[PDB]
């Protein structure tokens, strides 16, 4: 096979079929309507390209550099992976900002994702309660 | 495509985007000590975990997991309400907590409950096999019946007839109960009445030991061999093969999908292919007889007239780790997760931390975790789990301990 | 009496 698959910019990706059809949503759009090229408005060919790059290659090894970039194409990445519906790339993804969280402090949390405190001392306080 | 700063905040990024199943994806890796931080980021973070049920969901994960977690889920309540404000949720957490850590601590000093379980009967005082469940105990005793206890006022729900020998070893099934006998036979049990199936003639010596599981029954006995049956109903049962290689009784089988190890007092463990029925290694190195394995996938444990537990990689076959500690010979022995426990012949019991001994830095002495003493004769048999050791002995009596 | 469930070595 070779499918077409056209990014919401008109860039136009070239893919043998089966390294797209792990995308259930590209699959569903020849599987079940017989789409020529495949449409995909809400993923950019930027972030096209680094999931092709992945679904290529298809606790990581060679995914923690893949997804050592920045939150604003790590967030891009996880809604594009829940978009074409990916389940190991929205896994993974998911993975690393759990990673992110996973050791101690709200205020490194914070520091991390940069997220204000919120709380008035009183809600801060019945949050620390049931501690 | 990598173009947006340190800015995303994820989890209240993608509520605000229509996406909370994946905010609350993403937290439900957390463990609590840090699902408590989650909570804490800002007031928003907060709302995630509480519109999440993400104790809820961390407990859920826990229970469906962790051995002792479905456990105290079963017993005790409080799993009555799995699969609702949600801090009712966070509030028990502490609380499952706080028990794990007193189970897990009266547990390596003292749990005691006993529960005496006396048989009787002419001519036995002997209790050799026992199998054992949430509402009933599959024991075959020395007077040749197999006898069903009721696990909880402990009455005696079937009395199990129609074999030659004492009932020497025995396999509960979700169908059939099984045993092996000293009349040389083995035997199918309807598991709900007490009917006998089908009863293969086969070997010809005392049936010592044998283990069951799915399609296929291995078998073995004073006559030295093993056999292997590839089972198609109760109805059905054919030789698969036989194994010979032993030079005395084979006391004890046992079986998983890449290996079949056998021991007897030939003072070897010997390993076959589960599949090709060949002979891979021989475990040499116990002074005297084995009279009791266990196995499970990467371990084999044995208790010895030597007096001694060893401790065996399967597939190097090395020894791990040598445990002595029990002062005469040691007739029966389980792993699990956490421990190995194990029955001798002046009837003590020895709690043995599997973990610790597992790695060489753990020094002799303090492997041993507390032991008990409540049997008249020898220990036969036991099979335990997270909460409960439940043990057969010479002295007629079954006892069910904390 | 051993135990006819376990037998030592040799005959």
């Amino acid at each position: 096979p070779s499918i077409k698959l056209q990014s919401s910019d008109g860039e136009i990706f070239e893919v043998d079929v089966e390294i797209a059809k792990q995308s259930v949503t590209i699959k569903t759009m020849l599987e079940d309507l017989g789409m020529d090229p495949v449409p995909l408005p809400n993923v950019n060919a930027a972030i096209l390209k680094k999931v092709i790059q992945w679904c290529t290659h298809h606790i990581p090894v060679w995914d923690q550099e893949f997804l050592k970039v920045d939150q604003g194409t790590l967030f891009e990445l996880i809604l594009a992976a829940n978009y074409l519906d990916i389940k190991g790339l929205l896994d993974v993804t998911c993975k690393t900002v759990a990673n992110m969280i996973k050791g101690k402090t709200p205020e490194e949390i914070r520091k991390t994702f940069n997220i204000k405190n919120d709380f008035t001392e009183e809600e801060e306080a019945q949050v620390r309660k049931e501690n | 495509s990598p173009a947006i700063m340190l800015q995303r905040d994820f989890i209240t990024a993608l509520p605000a985007r229509g996406l909370d199943h994946i905010a609350e994806n993403i937290l439900s890796y957390l463990d609590a000590k840090s699902l408590c931080a989650a909570e804490l980021v800002c007031k928003e973070w907060y709302r995630v975990t509480s519109d999440g049920m993400l104790w809820k969901k961390l407990i859920e994960r826990m229970v469906r997991t962790d051995s002792l977690w479905r456990g105290l889920a079963e017993r005790r309540g409080w799993g009555q309400y799995l699969f609702p404000p949600n801090s009712f949720y966070r509030a028990l957490y502490p609380k499952i907590i706080q028990d794990i850590e007193t189970i897990e601590s009266n547990w390596r000093c003292g749990r005691h409950s006993l529960q005496r379980i006396h048989c009787r009967s002419e001519t036995s005082k002997g209790v050799y096999c026992l199998q054992y469940d949430d509402q009933k105990i599959v024991s075959g005793l020395r007077d040749n019946t197999i006898k069903i206890w009721d696990k909880n006022t402990l009455e005696c729900k079937r009395i199990l007839t129609g074999h030659t020998g004492s009932v020497l070893c025995l396999q509960y099934d979700e169908r059939v109960i099984i045993t092996g006998s000293s009349d040389s036979t083995v035997r199918v049990w309807d598991v709900n009445t007490g009917e006998m199936l089908n009863t293969l003639i086969h070997h010809c010596e005392a049936v010592l030991h044998l283990r069951f599981n799915n399609g296929m029954m291995v078998t073995c006995s004073k006559d030295r061999s093993i056999a292997v049956w590839d089972m198609a109903s109760p109805t059905d049962i054919t030789l698969r093969r036989v194994l010979v290689g032993h030079r005395a009784a084979v006391n004890v089988v046992d079986f998983d999908d890449k290996y079949i190890v056998s021991a007897s007092g030939d003072r070897t463990i010997k390993v076959w292919n589960t599949s090709t029925c060949e002979f891979v290694r021989t475990l040499n190195g116990h002074k005297r007889g084995i009279a009791c394995l266990q196995y499970r996938d990467r371990l084999v444990v044995s208790g010895s007239s030597d007096n001694t537990i060893r401790l065996w990689d399967i597939e190097c076959g090395a020894c791990l780790r040598v445990l002595e500690g029990h002062e005469e010979l040691v007739r029966c022995i389980r792993f699990d997760n956490k421990r190995i426990v194990s029955g001798a012949y002046d009837g003590k019991i020895k709690v043995w931390d599997l973990v610790a001994a597992l790695d060489p830095r753990a020094p002799a002495g303090t492997l041993c975790l507390r032991t008990l003493v409540e049997h008249s004769g020898r220990v036969f048999r036991l099979q335990f789990d997270e909460f409960q050791i439940v043990s057969s002995s010479h002295d007629d009596t079954i006892l069910i301990w904390d | 009496y051993l135990d006819s469930g376990i037998h030592s070595g040799a005959t």
